[PDB]
């Protein structure tokens, strides 16, 4: 439900996001490449452990680490 | 059988400034022409399928703004981080990396950039957020700036390792028609005026308020649509009144139709045309998206041989920096400043052959006869290993007499 | 009707001066042009250094020299004459009057 | 295990032709429209801007 | 009507012009004051001038 306040929801596994409303996933704190965009950074995928849709802030890639010297 | 040649030379830094995306808009075309009106809603369907194709429309134009910020700051995968050890023989780096001791990973420039850009829902009008947030763009490009400064012209192959600046410096020199020595020599010099450069930059951006009005027109073009299409919701279209709460508590149906309909109509047209011209704002728009990414890859990523393709000047290195809805480029040139006068000839005839020089010029100073390179002052000795040797003295135009040295003789002598 | 054309900024004569302007400073200055405290380059020495740019020593200049500027005189008498008697070139420009 | 070379050269001229601007013009939008008449100004101010 | 149609199509014909006035400028910028090894951007063959 976008641009909405869960409380109160009148229109309306509750989850207030930047962009809204999200009903029907999971919140996790990992970090994964985008699959299914959502906005405002948050992304949304499933994958197994069977239905189960997962929202996550997006990740940029691999870290790289070099060795410094002169 | 005159020739200028340059003495000195000095560091020069400018900017550029180039839009990327816009504001992403999405209306409810029934809640704009029949809002909360079942009269009206019924009346609307017998005009067909308006409103699929001018929300259609609309969602194209937001999706192809988040591919538009997508290919600009997304080119490369690997996330660099800040050197510990601020040293790269002897140039400043510290006001274009992000600041360690501020919440926004924002660098000073771009900190001065975000404060000089300034700044109707229940019409059915909503304003959605983009997918990438303004962190996740200046994390994009430290990332870009750190790994194109610490891995030199290895960078995305991988297996990299900490490259010395002032190598890298220097083989960009070599690309322009100098040799290193010239840096090797010069680097405190060279340091010098480029931090001047930097800080110099930074003032005007604190001093100007101007320097942004490519994003600014934008802004402002977007907002006079919105506050037009608004505006258009007022007028009267030839009925008695523009409200259609009003005309329901006042007539009957049967001519209620009548001049519902042409309220219907009067607000169709103003829908239309805001879609319309929309559109061909989003082109151009992407167009200019296209040259950015251009710019990306061929300026920051490598060095450039066309002409005024990254400033003015001959091109060492270019910065990139996150401007709202755009992006800003420092462009590194190099610049000969001071001119002499030398006497020149096109070879040289020594014993009935004649040389010509393998790289650079002949020149001379009034009595000796050396040899350079055009963009730098450099003389040394007219030798066999400087030269090569190609026909008999008659039939080039201008040839002078004097005269090739041997490097071997003293050898065979001893 | 409440049509009107307004004329444009730039007369044609200011064209024309900034078109030869830019056409005497190239001829002249050679590789130096926009740098600054400019001197009479030789055009000779423009077009070995041109030369060189594409694969080829410089002496072959220097040694068909004649030749070189009777072919190009030619070329440019021969651009003059179909410009004169041709009149279908510019049709890129009469399509966007019409 | 064969190869050619040039022997000579020939220097050619040619043309190319690009547009760069096109006429301006600018246009009286209640005079196209309703043209010396007052009905008509007064009728064309019920349609906004 | 026909005012609304005339406005829109010259809008259209204007961005043509303008991306054609693009390419002019990098041609002059390119070609009038440099060499290029850009293959048939300055005519066909190797560019001299
Ligand atoms: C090629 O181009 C370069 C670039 O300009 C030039 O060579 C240098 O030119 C700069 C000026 O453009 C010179 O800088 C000045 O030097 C004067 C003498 O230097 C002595 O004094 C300073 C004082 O700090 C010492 O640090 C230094 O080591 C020397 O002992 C100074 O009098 C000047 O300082 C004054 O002005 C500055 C502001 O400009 C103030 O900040 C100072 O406090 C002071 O009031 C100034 O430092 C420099 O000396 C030149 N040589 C170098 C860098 O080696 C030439 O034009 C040219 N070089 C060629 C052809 O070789
Ligand atoms: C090149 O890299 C060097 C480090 O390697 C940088 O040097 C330091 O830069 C910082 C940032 O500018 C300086 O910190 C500043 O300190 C000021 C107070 O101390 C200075 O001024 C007093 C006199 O009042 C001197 O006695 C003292 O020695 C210092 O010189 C603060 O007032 C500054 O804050 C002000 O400016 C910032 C600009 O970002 C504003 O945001 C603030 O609101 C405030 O207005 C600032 O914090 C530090 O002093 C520098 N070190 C030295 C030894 O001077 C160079 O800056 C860097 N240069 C470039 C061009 O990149
Ligand atoms: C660049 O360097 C070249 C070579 O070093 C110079 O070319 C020589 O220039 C000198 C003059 O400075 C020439 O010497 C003169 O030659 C005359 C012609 O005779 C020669 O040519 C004929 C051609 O048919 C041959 O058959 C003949 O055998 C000779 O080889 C002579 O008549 C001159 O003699 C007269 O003048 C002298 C002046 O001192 C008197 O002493 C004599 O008694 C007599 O009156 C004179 O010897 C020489 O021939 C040139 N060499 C060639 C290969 O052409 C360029 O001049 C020089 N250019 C510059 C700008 O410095
Ligand atoms: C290369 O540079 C040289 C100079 O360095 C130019 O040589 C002169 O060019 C001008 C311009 O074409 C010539 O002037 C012409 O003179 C004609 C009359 O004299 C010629 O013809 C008679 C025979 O009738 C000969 O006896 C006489 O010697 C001359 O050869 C005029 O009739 C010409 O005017 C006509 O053409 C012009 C074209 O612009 C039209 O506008 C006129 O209306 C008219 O139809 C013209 O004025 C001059 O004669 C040349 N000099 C010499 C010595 O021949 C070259 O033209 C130039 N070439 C290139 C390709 O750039
Ligand atoms: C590489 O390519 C070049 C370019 O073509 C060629 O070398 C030249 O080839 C041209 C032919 O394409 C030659 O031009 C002709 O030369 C003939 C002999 O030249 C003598 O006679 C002329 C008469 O004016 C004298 O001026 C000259 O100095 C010589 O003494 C002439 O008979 C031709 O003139 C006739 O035709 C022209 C029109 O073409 C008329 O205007 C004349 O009045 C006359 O009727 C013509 O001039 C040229 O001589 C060649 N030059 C050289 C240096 O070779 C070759 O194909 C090739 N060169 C190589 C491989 O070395
Ligand atoms: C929408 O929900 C947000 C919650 O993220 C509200 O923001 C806070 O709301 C609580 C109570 O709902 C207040 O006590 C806080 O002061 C609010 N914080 C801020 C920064 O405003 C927000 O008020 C809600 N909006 C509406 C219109 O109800
Ligand atoms: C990842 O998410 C979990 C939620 O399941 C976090 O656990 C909660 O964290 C908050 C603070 O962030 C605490 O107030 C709760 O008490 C925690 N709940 C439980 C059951 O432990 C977890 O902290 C998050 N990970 C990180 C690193 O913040
Ligand atoms: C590049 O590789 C060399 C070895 O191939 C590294 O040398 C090592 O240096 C560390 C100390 O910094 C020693 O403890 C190791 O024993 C060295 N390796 C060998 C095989 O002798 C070198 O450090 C690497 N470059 C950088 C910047 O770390
Ligand atoms: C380039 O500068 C030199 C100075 O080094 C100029 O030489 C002068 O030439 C004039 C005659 O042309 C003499 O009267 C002066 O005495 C010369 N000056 C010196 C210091 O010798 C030279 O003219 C300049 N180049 C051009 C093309 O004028
Ligand atoms: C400029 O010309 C002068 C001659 O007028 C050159 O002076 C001589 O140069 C040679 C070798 O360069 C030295 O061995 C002599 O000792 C010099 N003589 C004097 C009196 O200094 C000078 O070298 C030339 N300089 C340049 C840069 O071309
Ligand atoms: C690297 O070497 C330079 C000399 O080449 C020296 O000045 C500098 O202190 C060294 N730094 C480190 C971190 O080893």
């Amino acid at each position: 439900y976008q641009g909405v306040n869960c409380t109160e929801v009148p229109v309306a596994n509750v989850f207030q996001t930047r962009a809204g409303c999200l009903i029907g996933a999971e919140h996790v704190n990992n970090s994964y490449e985008c699959d299914i965009p959502i906005g405002a950074g948050i992304c949304a995928s499933y994958q197994t452990a069977s239905q189960s849709i997962i929202a996550y802030t997006m990740s940029l890639g691999e870290e790289n680490s070099v060795a410094y010297s002169n | 059988n005159s020739i200028a040649i340059p003495t000195n030379f000095t560091i020069s830094v400018t900017t550029e400034i180039i839009p990327v995306s816009m504001q992403k808009v999405s209306v409810d075309c029934t809640m704009y022409i029949c809002g909360d009106s079942e009269e009206c809603s019924n009346l609307l369907l017998q005009y067909g399928s308006f409103c699929t194709q001018l929300n259609r429309a609309l969602h194209e134009i937001a999706v192809e703004q988040d591919k538009n910020t997508q290919e600009v700051f997304a080119q490369v995968k690997q996330i660099y981080k800040t050197p510990p050890i601020k040293d790269f023989g002897g140039f400043n780096f510290s006001q274009i990396l992000p600041d360690p001791s501020k919440p926004s990973k924002r660098s000073a420039i771009e900190d001065l950039l975000f404060n000089k850009v300034t700044l109707q829902k229940f019409n059915g009008l909503t304003v959605l957020p983009p997918l990438l947030t303004d962190e996740m763009i200046a994390a994009y490009t430290s990332a870009l700036l750190a790994g194109t400064i610490t891995a030199g012209w290895t960078f995305g192959a991988g297996a990299a390792l900490q490259i010395p600046f002032a190598m890298q410096m220097a083989y960009r020199f070599n690309g322009i028609g100098v040799t290193q020595n010239v840096l090797y020599e010069n680097q405190k010099l060279i340091a010098n005026q480029f931090n001047k450069a930097i800080g110099k930059i930074q003032d005007g951006l604190s001093s100007t308020a101007s320097a942004l009005g490519k994003l600014q027109d934008v802004v402002n073009q977007n907002a006079q649509a919105l506050n037009t299409l608004v505006k258009q919701l007022s007028s009267n279209f030839g009925a008695i009144s523009s409200v259609l709460n009003d005309i329901l508590s006042r007539l009957d149906p049967p001519e209620a139709e009548v001049q519902i309909d042409r309220l219907i109509n009067g607000r169709l047209q103003a829908l239309n045309t805001y879609v319309t011209q929309q559109l061909i704002r989003a082109a151009e728009i992407r167009a200019s998206a296209n040259l950015a990414a251009e710019k990306m890859s061929e300026c920051v990523l490598g060095q450039s041989k066309r002409v005024d393709f990254c400033g003015k000047g001959y091109h060492l290195m270019s910065f990139p920096q996150s401007a709202p809805h755009g992006v800003v480029f420092l462009h590194v040139t190099y610049v000969p400043t001071q001119y002499k006068n030398f006497t020149t000839a096109p070879a040289i005839c020594h014993n009935g052959k004649a040389h010509f020089p393998r790289e650079g010029v002949f020149v001379s100073n009034g009595t000796h006869w050396f040899v350079t390179q055009r963009n730098f002052y450099e003389p040394q000795i007219i030798t066999t290993d400087n030269t090569f040797v190609s026909g008999d003295c008659d039939v080039v135009i201008g040839i002078v007499n004097n005269t090739v040295y041997d490097p071997l003789q003293p050898e065979l002598d001893s």
